[PDB]
């Protein structure tokens, strides 16, 4: 019933961890590579957190109202402007 | 009505000096002068228009003239200026000493003349204010506003010492001292306006209305201490004096003329008008200590003065010695003691002014302050030896000069109220003999010299002569026919006197 | 059951541990670690309080606390990297140039 | 009359003129104005004295203005010419004028001629103020002015250290005296609030219903001052060294001016001292002791000037005895005669110490009799009047009238003493005289005659004789009480005086005029040597004073050359500088530190919050 | 509780700022032009100010449970905007020297400023936490903005770590108090409970760190020196002014704000910051470090007027007056220092020596620097005084003797060092600008001193105007 | 639902102590993760579901992650091991240990004062935490974005290292 969600959770985390670690291993092999790699990984964590927020918004949408939605809007728009920033800063050129 | 222009003319004066220097490297002096002639003239005009002798005792709040204008209404603080016989005299004195301080530096250049003279005007004017001011805020404000400019004058135009203290350090000692004493007098004033309002629900920083204030015995005390301390540092009273010898040692000549001849005066005058009226009872209880510190200043002053190797410093300690006598004179109800105080303050004003101006030309001619390398100096110069002699005579209370007039009235009164102390102080007079003499010998009598510097020296320019002679004449007349002074001051004196006593 | 005192005691114990570590550690990595342990302990406390009282506030705050956590790990590690090109070990005492 | 002012305005004008003319004037012109003014002041003294006698001896008061006004305190600039005043004044402008001529010649070609004469004019002006004293304050202008001018003339030859320090011993001491006088003034004003002789004399018996306790002090201080300016004990120490001045000065200040000022003040306040018996008694006493010690010491001086000095001290002593025993007319009479023959003595001493090429020491002098007639003769006349030779000397009449008061009031101890003192004086006076004019002529002197030297010496010689005794001071119209007269004992007394005087002169003749082998033998003796140095040294007073005052005073001055108070105050500044550095020691860039710091501080905040 | 058009008008400056933030960050991402990005940011702030005016036309409402928008908020916002704006007009030339990208700067500035407005407008507890995170994060970067020097970097790291430790205490404190007392709003401080106090004291720890109050002051000189001079300007004025705004308002509503234990720990803290401040300030040669210790003390002085809040309402007023004074004075000094660093070159004008004569070739900066140099020390003719004044007034009037004495003693010590400095500026010169970007900073300092002089001499205008912006009670 | 709390807690505690003691970073980060999970469990104990879950997927899910990533890319962890062991000794550890122990004691003492009023572990739907998150706290949601974004801008301006190697 419950413990299965907790298993998919500890699992999800476990996997993000191992994966991130291996990506660290492969990363170990005008900015420079390591800088770009970091910036990217970081924006990943950010997207993660802000996503948390988004879901929170999702669970209750009609109860939030036109202001709730307008909020979600400015929120996501800014997140996106943040991505435009990261890209246009050149952490994309290599990974 | 006219008080404003009395503070302005010096202010605007300074500004003009500064913005005229660039027209000719000689002009600033002339500006300072002219403006000082104007100011003095005005002082003499308010002197003439108001009654030479005015009603003796109509009550504490009385003035030949008054001027009121809003300033910080939020606080009931306004521009309040008020003339008395007392203040009138202090203002004439300051105007004169002004003209002279402009003369005595007529032959001293460093940095910029514009900046020098301006600084000077801000000092002089600001203090004039310290006299005319009756609204406690404005008073305190003028009180600090002058200290700044003075400290620029010392730290920017004064010569380095023999003891290895940079002029900047003298300026420092002076400033910290007077300024923070200032802090204490401020917090007193604060406590007082607070009490008056907290018993009549009205914020006012006004002298008159603050008198009314009812006060728990013990609080009036503490307040009056604040005011004292701040007057004790600028007088000076003992412990709080060292800034004086140092600051005189390092000061430019105009700075020592104005410092010795006025600011200390303001210290006493504030003692009178504020420490007594505002707090008659606490004062009355504090008179003993006040008078004893007065005797200790008489003596300790004369001793340090006499054991002096440097001229300017001995002179300074002389002023300390005499202030001792004034501080005593004040806390002794006598109105005689107060007439004595007044005439003697203005007297010693003229006197010390004379000594520091001369000592100035003496330095100008043998580039030294250490008597240790000067002697039999009489043979060399023309007038300096003998005018220096006259002023040395007058310093120690010699009849024929004001200093006697005032110091002896003071003594008479003091004696009527407390003899033991008066006699002791008179012995102080005997010490005055010693130091004034020692100084005189060391300078002009004995071995032709103790250093090559003594050969036939240059003459005394007409400036120097006629200013030192003007001063002499003044001191002679004051010794001879004091009535005009005694009268001009008798009104205000009688008033403070009556009030101090009655209120106990 | 749920004695508020015990939950809060946990929060405290942890906070303290994290701080201790933060002082003991010379290696900037370890210090950052400390900081994380701390912000975490404080958010924990906040949620525990949000549990004593039937309020969503303990939680939404916790949310903010971890938002912070993230931002600080971002900038803090970014600094560490900027300092790996300047010190093999990230021995922190080495940055003592400015003094009284 | 009514020109009482000119007797000050003249000396004063002269003074200002000579003081504003520094060396720019030929000795003859500055001499002209210097002597001249005072001359015209003498002239005016004559005119006014004559209008005074003619007018019938009426007290003349000329008010000039009011020197100052306060409530109960009114002091005025008024001149009060009466008989006593006329004596003082006449003496001053006369003897003054004479000393002015003799000085005129004596100072030819010397450092600051114009200067010396200016100072002198101021000395006269000052004295004349002193004597026309309406109150005590204007008088105090007198006393101070005097003391000052005396400081300047004594310390006239500034180049030498010893000279100056003599001028300063003078000023300091005369000053301390002037302080006692002050106290007198303060008390007399707190009590009578008038400080004007007559009035004080009236409101004095009135207000002092239960007096004899505050009046005492007032008078006794008046004394303090008197003693001070008259060099009586114990403010005498300043007189000997005073001789460091040019001779004409040692005449002026030493015979007709300062000491006389002390006695005269004690005279004008006669009524006040009267009301206080004991202190008048004191006056007498100190007068006595002083004439005695002064004599004994005068006996040993190896210096012309200094002998004459302790002489003036002993003589003033006499005068103070005369006053101390209500013999006021006697005291003042004697003051006059003494101005005469002391002026004589000192001028002569100048002509001699000069004619010996500045020698000034009796022993390095000798046999002057043949070399100089005028001078020798002068020392004989003078020295004799001073010795109080029975006839041909006014000094005899002086001493006499005095002892006539003394004995005439049952004060036979002061009388006997005073006699012992006449013996003394004749003795030392002639030891000196003989030693200087008789015996082996060591320094070959020669003589020079001029009007400006001879004339003065001549008039002083005349008036120094019995012819001087011809003049009598109008001390009756003033009201000073007449002395209790005596008779039949007046002659026993008189001849006792004459006899002691003559025995004196003779014994001096036998003591020195020969080999002096007796005196010499008795000098080398142990006791004779001890005493010798004793009396030579002002009795040891200069020692007692320099040891209990000067030494410890200078002791303090050295002990505080730097303000222990200024330092005591620099304490906080220091505490705050070192506090500065101390604390500042916690900014050490150690991040770890700062953190541990937050930790601890938190801990303190929590502990405090818990305890409160 | 939602949001109406009213509440938007009343969130106006905040909006305008946010907008400028995003806009500028985007423009940066597209073109990378210095001049443009700057002029943009300034257009934006100015906007937010006049916006203030339009807030003035509207009511003193409450936008969420997290805010309140009154005249008090209007005052603190106005200030923080001035601070920021100035900071920018200063950092321009200094950056113009800088070799790297100059743009990210003005962004970090905008962000911090926004956070400062959250502080001047907060009423909830979270709002505060977030306001301090916004006032901290971009500042870390601003400290490290020239990381090339060992200083700037060591600085940025120290400031960052410690700053995080503090944010951490502050958090865990909020946790403890809300835990004991089930509300986040200020007014409901859990209506002298142990845990309540405790939490409040950790909160102290944090606020105190941000405020430079002893014993949480240490980082101050390191960080004032290490960072680019303008970033110091903003580091003393904006951040501190605003965090103080929030601490005043908090300790006001907060009923536990009338507590004794806390008033005591507080007073202690204040006293000690005054003293240690000026004492450590004396023996300094490094202008910056001086200004830093100096700040520790001045935070002492305001802390006074905060301790005397309970007794009298002029208290706050004083605080406002003195906060404006402090403002223009610190902008003057720091203004002439970063302006002295001028184009980037290498390290800044840390050494006082550099200042000497300096009036002989660069007169007006020396004037400005002396007028401010007096102001800061408490001399008449300067707002610094007037503020001194009020602090003392509120001091005795509230009967806080120790604290007052300390105030005067301090003032003395300061007399010493500040006086020295100005004189330095007049001593003799040691032996050895074209762009209208320098003139901005120039007329900026100029104006600012002209304010401490005029407003020094005729305070009414400011006083009443501050008296006018009360909080809702 | 009760004991689970306690065991989760002590387990976590032990885990953090361990992270603080150990020298090899990976072991540390791992341990801190274990701790965080135990605290996710504790969170669950109090029916803070959105909390505990959020901790699993976000805190130890992406943060602790970015950490591991950086320690692994830098690969710094490993070498300096003995150099790290030198630092942790009794002499250096005891001071701070005592201090923080004290502080802990004062805090805890101040904890045992407030009234516990033990409250049941009654679940809190995420949807609720969101109903509040996006109603009362609207502005906060909007600003946490700003906090993270600034986090970025600075993280870039610092964490980025130009090409200083190439020489002109
Ligand atoms: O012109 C001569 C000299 O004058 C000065 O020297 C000397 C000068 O000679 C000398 O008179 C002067 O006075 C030293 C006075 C000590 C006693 C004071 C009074 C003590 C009394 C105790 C009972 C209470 C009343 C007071 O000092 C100068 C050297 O410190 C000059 O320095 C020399 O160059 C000159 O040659
Ligand atoms: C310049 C002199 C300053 C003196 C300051 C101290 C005065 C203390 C008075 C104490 C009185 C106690 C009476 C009981
Ligand atoms: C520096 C900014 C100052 C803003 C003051 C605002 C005062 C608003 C008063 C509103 C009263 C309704
Ligand atoms: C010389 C140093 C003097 C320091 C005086 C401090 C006075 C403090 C008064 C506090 C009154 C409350």
């Amino acid at each position: 019933a419950f413990a299965i969600f907790l298993i998919v959770a500890i699992g999800l985390c476990c996997l993000m961890l191992v994966g991130g670690w291996f990506l660290g291993g492969r990363a170990r092999a005008r900015l420079r590579l390591s800088a770009k790699f970091y910036l990217v990984a970081m924006f990943f964590v950010i997207f993660d957190v802000e996503a948390l927020y988004l879901f929170a918004w999702s669970t209750s949408i009609r109860e939030s109202g036109w202001v709730g939605f307008v909020e979600a809007a400015i929120f996501i728009f800014v997140l996106l402007a943040g991505l435009v920033y990261l890209v246009r800063i050149g952490a994309l050129d290599w990974t | 009505m006219l008080l404003p222009w009395l503070i302005l003319i010096p202010f605007i004066g300074g500004f003009l000096c500064w913005q005229t220097e660039r027209f000719g490297v000689k002009v600033p002096r002339w500006i300072a002068l002219i403006t000082m002639g104007l100011t003095l003239a005005l002082s003499l005009q308010l002197w003439l228009q108001g009654g030479y002798s005015l009603t003796q005792s109509a009550g504490i709040p009385q003035w030949q003239s008054e001027f009121d204008m809003p300033w910080i209404p939020r606080f009931g603080i306004s521009i309040h200026l008020a003339i008395d016989g007392l203040s009138l005299l202090m203002v004439v004195l300051t105007g004169l000493l002004g003209v002279l301080a402009v003369l005595c530096s007529w032959k001293e250049i460093e940095k910029y003349q514009g900046f020098f003279h301006l600084n000077l005007m801000w000092i002089l004017g600001g203090v004039i204010g310290v006299f005319l001011a009756i609204d406690m805020f404005l008073f305190f404000f003028f009180w600090e506003m002058m200290l700044v400019p003075m400290y620029f004058l010392i730290a920017l135009w004064g010569h380095k010492a023999s003891d290895g203290k940079t002029r900047i350090t003298a300026a420092t000692k002076f400033f910290i001292y007077t300024q923070a004493s200032g802090l204490v007098m401020l917090i007193a004033i604060l406590a007082l306006v607070f009490v008056h309002y907290n018993a009549t629900g009205v914020w006012t920083f006004n002298y008159e209305e603050l008198l009314n204030t009812p006060m728990s015995s013990g609080v009036e005390y503490l307040l009056m201490l604040g005011f004292f301390i701040a007057f004790a540092v600028k007088m000076p009273v003992v412990p709080l004096h060292g800034w004086l010898p140092d600051a005189h040692s390092q000061a430019p000549t105009a700075g020592s003329v104005d410092l010795a001849g006025i600011l200390l005066k303001t210290a006493a005058y504030g003692l009178l008008r504020f420490s007594l009226p505002l707090f008659p009872n606490a004062s009355a209880e504090f008179a003993p200590i006040a008078m004893w510190l007065g005797v200790i200043g008489i003596f300790y002053g004369a001793w340090m003065a006499f054991a002096q190797t440097d001229i300017k410093r001995l002179i300074a300690y002389t002023s300390v010695s005499h202030m001792g006598f004034v501080l005593i004179a004040i806390y002794t109800g006598s109105q005689l003691a107060y007439q004595g105080a007044v005439i003697q303050m203005i007297a010693h004003g003229l006197s010390a002014a004379g000594l520091f101006i001369l000592c100035g030309q003496l330095y100008e001619r043998i580039h030294t302050r250490d008597m240790r390398m000067m002697g039999g100096l009489w043979s060399k110069m023309k007038w300096l030896p003998a005018l220096s002699l006259f002023f040395a005579v007058a310093t120690l209370g010699m009849p024929g000069t004001g200093n006697f007039v005032g110091e002896f009235m003071i003594l008479f009164g003091s004696f009527q109220v407390v003899p033991v102390i008066t006699v002791i102080s008179t012995f102080g007079l005997v010490f005055a003999s010693v130091y004034s003499l020692a100084m005189l010998h060391r300078a002009y009598f004995g071995k032709a010299k103790s250093q090559i510097a003594s050969q036939e020296l240059p003459g005394m320019s007409l400036r120097e002569l006629f200013m030192i002679l003007l001063l002499v004449v003044l001191l002679v007349l004051l010794g001879f026919y004091p009535q005009p002074i005694l009268d001009t001051s008798h009104s205000a004196i009688g008033n403070i006197q009556q009030w101090f006593v009655n209120s106990v | 059951m749920i004695p508020l005192q015990h939950g809060l005691i946990l929060a405290a114990i942890l906070f303290v541990l994290g701080l201790t570590g933060l002082v003991i550690r010379r290696n900037l990595l370890f210090m950052l670690i400390g900081l994380e342990i701390m912000i975490n302990a404080s958010a924990l406390a906040f949620v525990v309080a949000g549990s004593y009282w039937g309020q969503t506030d303990g939680q939404v705050m916790y949310i903010l606390a971890i938002s912070l956590a993230a931002a600080e790990a971002s900038i803090g590690l970014a600094l560490l990297l900027q300092l790996h090109r300047r010190r093999q070990n990230l021995n922190i005492d080495s940055v003592s140039e400015m003094r009284g | 009359m009514n020109m009482l002012a000119l007797t000050i305005i003249l000396p004063l004008i002269g003074f200002v003129l000579l003081a504003f003319s520094r060396g720019r004037w030929s000795e003859n012109v500055s001499a002209i104005v210097g002597v001249g003014s005072v001359g015209l002041a003498a002239l005016v003294t004559a005119f006014i004295g004559v209008d005074f006698f003619a007018n019938g001896e009426q007290t003349y008061s000329q008010p000039l203005w009011t020197w100052m006004s306060v409530g109960d305190f009114n002091i005025g600039f008024n001149l009060v010419l009466d008989g006593l005043s006329l004596t003082m004044l006449s003496v001053v402008t006369g003897v003054g004028f004479l000393i002015h001529m003799y000085a005129s010649w004596y100072m030819r070609g010397e450092e600051g001629y114009s200067r010396f004469f200016a100072y002198t004019n101021l000395f006269i002006a000052s004295m004349v103020v002193l004597v026309l004293a309406d109150n005590l304050l204007l008088m105090y202008l007198g006393w101070e002015g005097v003391g000052l001018c005396s400081y300047l003339l004594i310390g006239f030859y500034y180049t030498d250290p010893k000279n100056g320090a003599a001028a300063m011993k003078a000023f300091v001491v005369t000053r301390v005296g002037d302080v006692f006088l002050a106290f007198a003034l303060f008390i007399l004003y707190n009590e009578l609030g008038t400080l004007n002789f007559r009035e004080m004399v009236e409101l004095a018996p009135a207000h002092f219903a239960d007096g004899n306790n505050m009046l005492m002090w007032a008078t006794l201080m008046l004394l303090g001052g008197a003693v001070g300016k008259s060099a009586q004990l114990p403010l005498q120490t300043w007189l000997a060294d005073a001789m460091a001045g040019p001779t004409p000065v040692s005449a002026l200040i030493h015979a007709a001016t300062m000491v006389t000022a002390g006695v005269y003040l004690i005279a004008r306040t006669h009524g006040l001292f009267l009301m206080t018996p004991e202190v008048l008694h004191l006056v007498g006493i100190v007068g006595a002791v002083t004439l005695l010690l002064a004599g004994f010491a005068a006996l040993v001086q190896t210096d012309i000037k200094r002998v004459l000095a302790y002489s003036t001290m002993s003589q003033i002593g006499y005068m103070f005895l005369a006053l101390g025993v209500q013999a006021w007319d006697a005291a003042i009479f004697h003051l006059m005669t003494h101005a005469f023959f002391k002026a004589l003595l000192f001028l002569a001493s100048g002509s001699v110490i000069l004619a010996c090429h500045h020698e000034q020491n009796i022993f390095k002098m000798g046999g002057l009799r043949k070399s100089i007639p005028l001078v020798y003769l002068c020392f004989l006349v003078g020295g004799a009047a001073l010795s109080a030779l029975p006839l041909v000397t006014a000094g005899f009449f002086s001493k006499d009238e005095i002892l006539a008061g003394a004995m005439a009031n049952g004060h036979i101890n002061l009388m006997v003493a005073g006699l012992v003192g006449a013996f003394m004086t004749s003795l030392y006076t002639f030891r000196m005289i003989f030693i200087v004019f008789h015996g082996k002529e060591q320094i070959h002197a020669h003589a020079v005659k001029g009007v400006t030297h001879s004339l003065p010496l001549i008039v002083l010689l005349i008036l120094s004789t019995f012819v001087g005794a011809l003049i009598v001071p109008p001390l009756q119209g003033v009201l000073p009480q007449t002395t209790e007269l005596a008779h039949g004992s007046m002659l026993t007394l008189e001849i006792t005086s004459g006899v002691v005087a003559v025995v004196g002169i003779l014994l001096a003749a036998w003591l020195w005029l020969g080999k002096r082998t007796l005196v010499t033998s008795i000098a080398n003796s142990a006791p004779g040597r001890l005493l010798s140095t004793w009396w030579y040294n002002a009795w040891g007073f200069d020692w007692l004073y320099d040891k209990v005052f000067v030494k410890p005073f200078l002791g303090i001055a050295w002990l505080l050359k730097r303000d222990p108070l200024n330092s005591m105050m620099n304490i906080p500044a220091v505490l705050s500088r070192f506090a500065g550095k101390g604390l500042l020691l916690s900014e050490n860039g150690y991040l770890r530190w700062y953190v541990a710091s937050m930790s601890i501080g938190a801990v303190v905040v929590l502990a405090l919050l818990m305890v409160l | 509780m939602t949001i109406t058009p009213q509440n938007l008008i009343a969130l106006l400056p905040l909006l305008i700022v946010g907008l400028t933030v995003v806009v500028v960050m985007l423009s940066i991402a597209w073109r990378r032009n210095h001049f443009l990005n700057a002029t943009l940011s300034v257009i934006g702030l100015n906007a937010a100010l006049v916006s203030l005016w339009f807030v003035g036309q509207a009511g003193a409402m409450d936008v969420t449970p997290l805010m309140r928008v009154d005249g008090f908020a209007m005052l603190y916002t106005g200030l923080v905007l001035l601070a920021s704006l100035a900071t920018c007009t200063f950092a321009y030339p200094w950056l113009e020297g800088y070799n790297d990208n100059k743009d990210e700067f003005y962004l970090l500035v905008l962000i911090a400023a926004l956070g400062g407005i959250l502080l001047a407008n907060a009423n909830h507890l979270a709002s505060l936490f977030l306001g301090i995170e916004l006032i901290s994060l971009p500042l870390f970067g601003l400290v490290g903005y020239a990381f090339r020097q060992k200083r700037s970097l060591e600085a940025s790291i120290k400031y960052t770590i410690l700053s995080a430790a503090a944010s951490s205490f502050l958090l865990f404190g909020m946790a403890l108090v809300y835990a004991q007392s089930g509300d986040l709003s200020f007014v409901a401080l859990g209506k002298n409970e142990p845990l309540l106090l405790a939490g409040f004291g950790l909160m102290i720890v944090g606020l105190g760190f941000k405020l430079s109050l002893v014993p949480f002051h240490l980082w101050t000189p390191d960080v004032y020196q290490g960072a680019p001079a303008p970033v110091s300007t903003f580091l003393a004025t904006a951040s501190k002014i605003a965090i103080f705004g929030v601490v005043m308002r908090l300790f006001l509503y907060a009923p536990v704000g009338d507590s004794e234990a806390i008033r005591v720990v507080l007073a202690i803290i204040a006293f000690a910051s005054i003293i240690f401040g000026n004492l450590m300030a004396l023996s300094q040669t490094n202008i910056k470090r001086l200004l830093g210790y100096s700040s520790i003390s001045h935070l002492g002085y305001l802390l006074v007027a905060l301790i005397a809040l309970q007794t009298g309402e002029m208290s706050m007023e004083a605080v406002g007056v003195y906060l404006a004074g402090y403002l223009f004075s610190s902008l003057g000094a720091f203004g002439v220092v970063s302006l002295m660093s001028s184009p980037y070159r290498g390290p800044d004008a840390d050494s006082l020596f550099s200042y000497r004569g300096l009036f002989w070739h660069r007169p007006i900066l020396a004037a400005v620097m002396t007028v401010m140099m007096l102001s800061l020390a408490g001399i008449p003719m300067t707002l610094g005084f007037i503020g001194k004044f009020y602090v003392l007034a509120v001091g005795v009037q509230a009967h806080l003797w120790w604290l007052v004495g300390a105030v005067v003693v301090g003032s003395a010590i300061g007399l010493y060092y500040y006086l020295r400095v100005a004189v330095s500026l007049y001593l003799h010169a040691p032996e050895q600008p074209s762009n209208w970007q320098y003139s901005a900073g120039g007329i900026v300092v100029l104006i600012s001193a002209l304010l401490v002089l005029v407003l020094g001499v005729w305070p009414q205008p400011l006083i009443s105007i501050v008296r006018l912006a009360m909080p809702l009670m | 639902m009760e004991f689970a709390f306690y065991i989760c807690g002590l387990i976590a505690i032990l885990a953090t102590l361990r992270v603080i003691t150990h020298t090899n970073p990976v072991h540390a980060l791992l341990y801190l993760i274990i701790s965080l999970l135990a605290i996710s469990g504790v969170f669950f104990s109090l029916g803070a579901y959105f909390a505990g879950a959020l901790e699993i997927i976000v805190y130890a899910g992406a943060i602790m992650v970015l950490f591991v990533f950086v320690v692994m890319m830098l690969n710094l962890g490993g070498s300096e091991i003995e150099q790290e062991r030198q630092w942790l000794k009794p002499q250096v550890w005891i001071g701070p240990a005592i201090l923080s122990a004290i502080m802990l004691v004062v805090i805890v003492y101040a904890i045992l004062g407030v009234n516990d009023q033990g409250i049941d572990g009654t679940p809190i739907s995420a949807k609720a935490v969101g109903i509040t998150l996006f109603g009362p706290y609207v502005l906060a949601v909007e600003l946490a974005s700003m906090l993270l974004l600034a986090g970025l801008v600075v993280a870039f301006h610092v964490g980025r290292e130009e090409r200083a190697g190439e020489v002109l």
